[PDB]
RNA sequence: ACCGUAUAGUACGAGAGGAACUACGGUU
């Protein structure tokens, strides 16, 4: 919980910034930034994506 | 015994707290006249752990458990799981669920033999409740509701169910539960029995507005 | 009221229509009033999460239809600040029918309920499935 | 300028009901 991870790339967040989304059925996912969450929209999956951390 | 009290000006006990044999959850914010009715009577007994739920003071209906272990949403932050690992004793496991029908608090009703689930409830996470919390789980309905824990209050010693619920139902949930059951109601009227008061095998504290005879009925099937 | 605990900024005004949030049988309400809050902009007056608001059934059943109830702001379109400062908004404006006493039935709600309106209202607390 | 919490389910009251000084949080 003190260190947190981005739901989406892997990348550490910096604290006291980044945005939290509610999935409705109350999962949840942290993203660092826009880019992910736009990618996420996209409906990709970090995986897919090199620059992931998750991938890499 | 049985006392009442009220979180602000609410009778709803059971949203704000969560109480089984082995320790009390209580909201963060409450008054010294809200914590007061649990200290006065649990005393050094067991722990009395104030707390947030995925940063809701709604904890009650939150969270779900009995002496065992504790359920918790997947939105409980790692501080609050920190601190309720740390204020919590070992032999109860805290596991975060991931489940979506409803509030824990409303889909589960347990006590430490037996639990009731929303009949909805995929069977992976029906096997989960029945692991950490320890005991048997039967996917039901009281009076035809599916929000079970927010429609029956349980204890080890009886419960209290929908006043509407049949007696042919009240039979049938005495002997699945291993307990008596009877319909009632709680605070004045409601119908809300889950949600207006908690209760374990030695105390039963519910809202200010809960009548003579509603008490009377409570310190009567709870056995206080 | 008690503190809501976020900041809001009032997404609907008096004659906004918005989406019934239970198995009441009503389908679309009509928002008359906000009484469970004052109405905060006067001349035209508004109301946001968390605000307890007077009704009329624009659509659902016949018995439903036109029948003039109290409600709860459950979700809305305008964003909210949280403490921490993140904003959050919802896919649309809904409320939950709720009574004169205060309780839902609370049947569910269906869909999530803000931790801010629960506090408010404990009874339509113990009946939602999950809180953000 | 208002709401809320502690004060306090206290004073006052048969009961129903139900304050304040002060200290806080927040809204407009």
């Amino acid at each position: 919980m003190k260190v947190e991870i981005d739901s989406f790339s892997g990348a550490k967040i910096y604290p006291g910034r980044g945005t939290l989304f509610v999935r409705g059925d109350s999962k949840i996912f942290r993203f660092q930034n826009s880019k992910s969450a736009s990618l996420f929209k996209q409906r990709k999956n970090p995986r897919r994506i090199a620059w992931t951390v998750l991938f890499r | 015994m049985a006392t009442r009290t009220q979180f602000e000006n609410s009778n709803e006990i059971g949203v704000f707290s969560k109480l089984t044999n082995t320790y009390c959850l209580v909201a963060v914010g409450g008054s010294e006249n809200f914590y007061s009715a649990f200290e006065a009577e649990l005393g050094d007994a067991i722990p009395i752990v104030h707390t947030t739920i995925a940063g809701t003071r709604i904890i009650g209906r939150m969270t779900a458990g009995n002496r065992r272990g504790l359920l918790v949403p997947t939105q409980t932050t790692d501080q609050e799981l920190q601190h309720l690992r740390n204020s919590l004793p070992d032999s109860v496991k805290i596991q975060r669920v991931e489940e979506r029908l409803s509030a824990l608090g409303n889909v589960i009703c347990c006590n430490d033999y037996v639990a009731l689930v929303h009949p909805d409830i995929d069977r992976e996470t029906e096997e989960l409740i029945s692991d950490v919390l320890g005991v048997e789980v039967f996917r039901q309905t009281i009076s035809g509701n599916i929000l079970v824990g927010s429609y029956c209050s349980l204890s080890n010693q009886g419960g209290l169910v929908h006043p509407q619920t049949s007696v042919q139902d009240q039979e049938e949930l005495s002997s699945l539960l291993q307990v008596p059951l009877v319909a009632g109601t709680v605070n004045r009227g409601s119908s809300v029995v889950g949600a207006g008061m908690v209760v374990n095998d030695y105390l039963a504290v519910t809202g200010l507005d809960t009548t003579a005879p509603e008490l009377s009925v409570i310190e009567s099937i709870f056995r206080l | 009221a008690q503190g809501t605990k976020f900041r809001i900024s009032l997404g609907l005004p008096v004659g906004a229509i918005m989406n019934c949030a239970d198995n009441s049988g009503a389908r679309n309400l009509y928002i008359i009033a906000v009484k469970g809050s004052g109405s905060r902009l006067n001349r035209l007056p508004a109301a946001s999460l968390g605000d307890m608001v007077m009704a009329t059934v624009k659509k659902g059943k016949p018995e439903l239809r036109k029948k003039v109830m109290p409600a709860i702001v459950v979700r809305q379109a305008k964003s909210w600040r949280r403490r921490d400062g993140v904003f959050l908004y919802f896919e649309d404006n809904a409320g939950v029918i709720a009574n004169p006493k205060g309780e839902m039935k609370g049947s569910a709600i269906t869909g999530p309920v803000g931790k801010e309106c629960a506090d408010l209202w404990p009874r339509v607390a113990s009946n939602s499935g999950v809180v953000v």
